[PDB]
């Protein structure tokens, strides 16, 4: 079922609702999280504007005309339609995670008519042709180029889409929006940009000296290049310095899953011992609201006594505290939270709970670490108790957790009564009597059903309260003999107090316990799981562990990185080779993965980001990218090899004509995610860590591979004439 | 496979109730033939020193469920005997004493019984109540020896007899139908059928 | 009628026996408390078909029902698909305390839950409240006198 839909109906009919209420009755929707939905749609289409806007702005700062600027600019609207269009059909769903699928896709989406018009220009200044014949002879030049983008682009994304467990979900949305659209683009670039640069291009202060400067830049970048092309054993030192950085990087940083964002409110769940009664737990609930109000932050509040998430009872309480707007609010959700805890913490008689809301709406209530803690050996469940105390006693000292504590009820005493079979018979008692008489001593039962205006009410018989608080009101009862004498409970039956659980829980089938724990600031979820199974490891034998919830998917998803990730170069690599016919020219063009993923950890490091879901999604685009990047010149250089220039001056010259689309081309997507990068407000953590990975790994790959590309196809295409 | 079988449920629940009371707290059987058979799991005594059902007791308590959690491993079907109190009554003794089967029945309904827990504190609770407590009664006979000391009270004296005077119990097979003989000796088996794909 | 420990030793675990083997099963889980109800959970893998694992799993229970305790037999035993989280909280409240806890929570059971249930995209309606009923409050030591 839709969420925002069904509270749009909920909020409707109680409208309805309220017309026929009596005087004195109000009704409130304290908790609703409907709304938050719609906000982060309407965050993300504001991102994806702003990026659209500043890729229209770079595009211009280049071509210098508005028409020109247009051409390309078209495009992406209609493939954006055009994806909308496969996503009806194909099912899926308006969501955030196709929405920045979208809005990472719209700098890729403008690359080929960013091409194309550029091209276009170029001949039309340098050749002094018409529009017409100067498309002609553009499209004539770069066709290939635009279809082995797209194919490599489309088929970088597929891998992904095949993943297992809710990161697969994840990568499909993403896989979808970007595959499709970016063929839609590579279509409408083909047919639509030709038609409009021969027939709404006329023939033909800042862009002079823009100009200018760019002329001098490419001077430079000639004359740099001429130099560095004589070092080529330094440089493939230096990118093999490099490729064992990133590699020690990648594999030695911390890993988490998602994440954690604010979503205006919080949860709190308060446990008190066995014996606690209803009043007691009520006090330590007023307690937490007296402490809470006052707090400009809040908006309001509301606390159930008596039922939990983890088991429900008369010692048990949960409470929903919602915050006001995050433009109105001054403290983050997680400080509200940490500073409920420290209160709770010193004066009360129980255990008071402060959390956020889980990462995602149905896998776990909380958010963090959950753990099943089992007896595999049928070791019994008193020595699963003394283990979990053991390994909370290790969990409370250590620095890689800030709190870790026990989702369930408390083990707790109970009594029980022993009966004297033999004086029963000896006293003439009858059995069933006394089986009754306990039993109803302190039930309800329910007999009948009696109309109360114009209802059915049920009738539920129970001994009065004074008479069932104390275990001397039941041993108190009385049972009729055979001689005629009534005797007591007391006289017949013996209590006994022990201490056994309350709560039985069983995971896959054994004897299990539930933990939850939350990391430490500065320690990742990765971490956190990690210093958990080791602590874990010195616990008694016969105990195990599982993970489930958020830990599970995040370990499943840690695992298939590799694997994934080896495809996904495999993939593009098999595409290279066939479009270009060689085992060599591939061979070039895929050691730019490296200098891109040199950048995407720095930039990751230096905001001090996780590796997540969302690193890896971004790690896989500028493998894209960065293939995009070397093909660029490596097509041109080739076929400027064929034409029968040598190596090294057709790779220079491929490399000077190239330079202006790369540059804009890689531009234009580093300012399409820079609203990522620095968006603020709410949602902003899941938009950076979108963005950081993506923005780093561009500019690396930009930035580094004009100057290693040709180095790389100079390098490899030497060896292979030498050994061949 | 599984909406017939949801549908023959769903068409059997109407007449559940004319058919007779022994048939209906015995329940209808339902299931759905699989052919995903792979193998066999028997254990056996060569000393004679088990029976069928103490072998068909431990395969169930100790040997199907780990074979269960084995990968690849889907439903263990069990051939065997469940293991009961068996009570056998002599007529003649209990012509002795004036008693019949009906008296023994409830005599057994009567001593072996469940006796419902309770909380000390429970909702309604009078003011100032500050501990709660679970309290339980264990009514139930779980032995031979309470079995065979349970009491019953003769018509033609008076006087108090076990139900031991006038029968023999012991733990026994639920269904003596069938048995299994591994090479002439008591056995027991499993059939482990192999799960999709 | 029965403990934590009874109802572990003769619901949780003899239906959980049997719900070990359906298709995408991730993993299962059992809960029991002193509140006399028992809830088992079966998480299937992503991308499988609710509707499906319902049916299956009802397929699978219902070779128990049998051995089952006669009370929970007569009772039923409820399979549901599960909703983790609270969409919202509708709640009434009396700002002069012209009605108590016990009327505003007879009023939410007998003339909203059952509206707000039929709302479509409406899965359960939890009321943490209860409707009024004619109380019986019976003195053990006064009924004893009378033998009764
Ligand atoms: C040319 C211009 C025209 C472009 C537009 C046409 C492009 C093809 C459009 C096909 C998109 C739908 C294909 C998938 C349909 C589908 O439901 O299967 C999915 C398989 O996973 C997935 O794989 C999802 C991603 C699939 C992306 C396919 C888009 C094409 C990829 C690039 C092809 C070119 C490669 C170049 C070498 C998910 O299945 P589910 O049922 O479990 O999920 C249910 C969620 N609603
Ligand atoms: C429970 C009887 N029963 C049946 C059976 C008989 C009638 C209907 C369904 C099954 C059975 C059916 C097949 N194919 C193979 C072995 C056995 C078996 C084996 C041992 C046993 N002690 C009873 C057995």
């Amino acid at each position: 079922a839709n969420a925002v839909k069904t509270a749009e109906g909920v909020r409707a009919k109680i409208e309805e609702l309220k017309l026929n209420l009596p005087e004195g009755m109000e009704f409130s929707i304290p908790y609703d999280t409907a709304p938050f939905v719609k906000i982060s749609i309407e965050k993300v289409i504001h991102t994806l504007l702003e990026a659209m806007v500043l890729v229209f702005i770079v595009m211009y700062l280049f071509l210098h005309n508005v028409r020109y600027t247009l051409i390309p600019a078209i495009v992406a609207p209609i493939a954006l339609l055009g994806t909308f269009t496969v996503m009806l059909l194909a099912g899926f769903s308006i969501n955030v995670l196709t929405m920045f699928g979208m809005v990472l896709a719209i700098g890729i989406i403008v690359d080929d008519a960013i091409v194309v018009v550029e091209n276009v220009e170029r001949i039309m200044a340098t050749e002094g042709l018409s529009p017409k014949d100067a498309t002609s002879k553009a499209m004539k030049e770069i066709t290939s180029p635009i279809i082995g983008i797209t194919l490599v682009l489309a088929a970088v994304f597929l891998p992904m889409a095949f993943a297992s467990g809710s990161v697969g979900v994840i990568y499909k949305q993403f896989t979808l929006t970007m595959s499709v659209s970016i063929l839609f683009s590579a279509l409408l670039a083909l047919i639509l940009t030709p038609a409009l640069c021969a027939t709404i291009l006329k023939p033909i202060g800042f862009f002079a000296w823009f100009d200018r400067s760019f002329d001098k830049v490419t001077k430079k970048y000639e004359l740099m290049l001429l130099k560095i092309i004589k070092h080529t054993v330094p440089m493939m030192v230096i990118f093999l310095v490099i490729t064992g950085i990133t590699f020690a990087g990648m594999k030695y940083w911390p890993t988490a899953f998602m994440p954690e964002e604010d979503q205006g409110w919080f949860m709190t769940s308060f446990q008190l011992p066995s014996d606690a009664t209803a009043e007691r737990t009520r006090n330590v609930v007023n307690q937490f609201e007296n402490n809470l109000k006052d707090n400009p932050d809040v908006k309001s509040n509301t606390a159930i006594l008596g039922w939990g998430f983890s088991g429900a009872g008369q010692n048990v309480a949960v409470a929903f505290t919602t915050l006001k707007d995050f433009k109105e609010r001054t403290s983050s959700a997680s400080k509200m939270t940490s500073d409920v805890n420290s209160s709770m913490a010193n004066s009360t008689e129980g255990e008071t709970m402060a959390v956020l809301p889980p990462a995602i709406d149905e896998l776990g209530t909380f958010s963090g670490f959950s753990l099943r803690l089992q007896d595999r050996a049928n070791l019994g469940m008193p020595a699963l108790l003394a283990a979990q105390d053991e390994l909370m006693a290790m969990a409370a000292k250590n620095k890689k957790f800030y709190m870790v504590w026990n989702e369930g009820l408390p083990q707790g005493d109970n009594i029980s009564l022993k009966i004297d079979r033999e004086k029963l018979s000896a006293l003439g008692v009858k059995f069933s009597d006394v089986s009754d008489i306990i039993s109803t001593s302190m039930g309800s039962m329910y007999i009948n059903d009696f109309p109360n205006q114009g209802r059915m009410q049920q009738v539920i018989v129970q001994v009065e309260a004074k008479s069932r608080m104390q275990l001397k009101d039941i041993l108190n009862l009385k049972v009729m003999g055979s001689s005629g004498q009534l005797v007591s409970l007391s006289e017949v039956v013996t209590p006994q107090w022990n201490k056994a659980p309350q709560q039985y829980n069983r995971y896959n089938g054994r004897p299990s316990l539930s933990i939850a724990g939350i990391p430490n600031f500065d320690t990742s979820s990765g971490e956190a799981m990690r210093e958990m199974e080791q602590l874990i490891a010195k616990l008694p034998k016969g105990i195990g562990y599982e993970w489930t919830g958020i830990s599970l998917q995040e370990k499943q998803s840690e695992s298939q990185m590799a694997f994934l990730l080896g495809l996904s170069m495999l993939v593009v690599f098999l595409v290279l080779a066939a479009l270009y016919e060689s085992w060599a020219i591939p061979l070039s063009v895929m050691l730019v993965v490296p200098l891109g993923i040199f950048g995407a950890i720095i930039a990751i490091m230096s905001r001090g980001l996780m590796n997540d879901v969302f690193f890896k999604i971004g790690l896989i685009t500028i493998i894209g990218l960065s293939a995009k990047n070397a093909i660029l010149i490596v097509e041109f250089a080739k076929m400027l090899k064929e034409e029968g220039m040598s190596l090294i001056e057709a790779t220079v010259a491929a490399a000077k004509l190239r330079l202006r689309p790369i540059l804009m081309t890689s531009l234009a997507f580093t300012c399409g995610v820079i609203p990522l990068v620095i968006a603020t407000g709410a949602s902003s953590e899941t938009q950076h860590a979108l963005g950081t990975g993506v923005f780093g790994g561009m500019i690396s790959a930009t930035i580094l591979a004009i100057f290693f590309v040709p180095v790389f196809f100079i390098f490899i295409l030497g060896a292979v004439e030498k050994l061949f | 496979v599984e909406m017939a079988q949801v549908d023959v449920q769903n068409k059997i629940k109407a007449v559940e109730a004319r058919l007779p009371q022994v048939v209906r707290q015995q329940g209808l059987q339902v299931e759905a033939s699989s052919s995903g058979f792979l193998m066999l799991v028997g254990i056996n005594s060569p000393n004679n020193q088990y029976s069928e059902v103490d072998l068909s007791d431990y395969l169930v308590r100790n040997v199907v469920e780990e074979l269960k959690r084995v990968e690849g491993v889907g439903k263990v079907q069990s051939f065997g005997a469940e293991k009961a109190m068996r009570i056998w009554v002599d007529p003649n003794k209990l012509v002795s004493y004036g008693l019949s089967i009906s008296d023994v029945n409830n005599a057994i309904r009567e001593n072996n019984v469940e006796i419902a827990p309770g909380r000390l504190g429970d909702l309604p609770a009078e003011k100032g109540q500050l501990i709660t407590i679970p309290l339980s009664a264990q009514g139930q006979l779980s032995s031979l020896e309470q079995f065979k000391n349970i009491s019953l009270k003769s018509k033609t004296n008076g006087s108090v007899i076990k139900l031991s005077d006038v029968a023999n119990v012991e733990i026994g097979s639920q269904a003596y139908n069938f048995a299994i003989l591994e090479n002439g000796k008591p056995a027991t088996a499993a059939a482990i059928q192999l799960s999709p794909g | 009628g029965a403990t934590a420990k009874t109802i572990n030793d003769s619901v949780v675990t003899l239906i959980e026996r049997e719900l070990s083997g359906v298709k995408n099963l991730l993993y299962y889980s059992a809960t029991t408390d002193t509140s006399g109800t028992a809830e088992i959970t079966a998480t299937f893998k992503p991308g499988t078909d609710v509707e499906m694992a319902q049916v299956d799993v009802q397929n699978k229970i219902k070779a128990v029902e049998a051995r089952l305790p006669q009370v929970v037999r007569q009772q039923g035993l409820q399979v549901e698909a599960s909703s983790s989280g609270f969409l919202m909280l509708v709640g009434i409240n009396s700002p002069n305390n012209q009605y108590s806890e016990v009327d505003l929570s007879d009023y939410l059971v007998r003339n909203v839950v059952e509206e707000l249930k039929r709302v479509e995209g409406v899965g359960k309606v939890q009321s943490f409240g209860a409707e009024k009923a004619m109380r019986i409050w019976v003195d053990p030591n006064k009924l004893v006198s009378y033998g009764l």
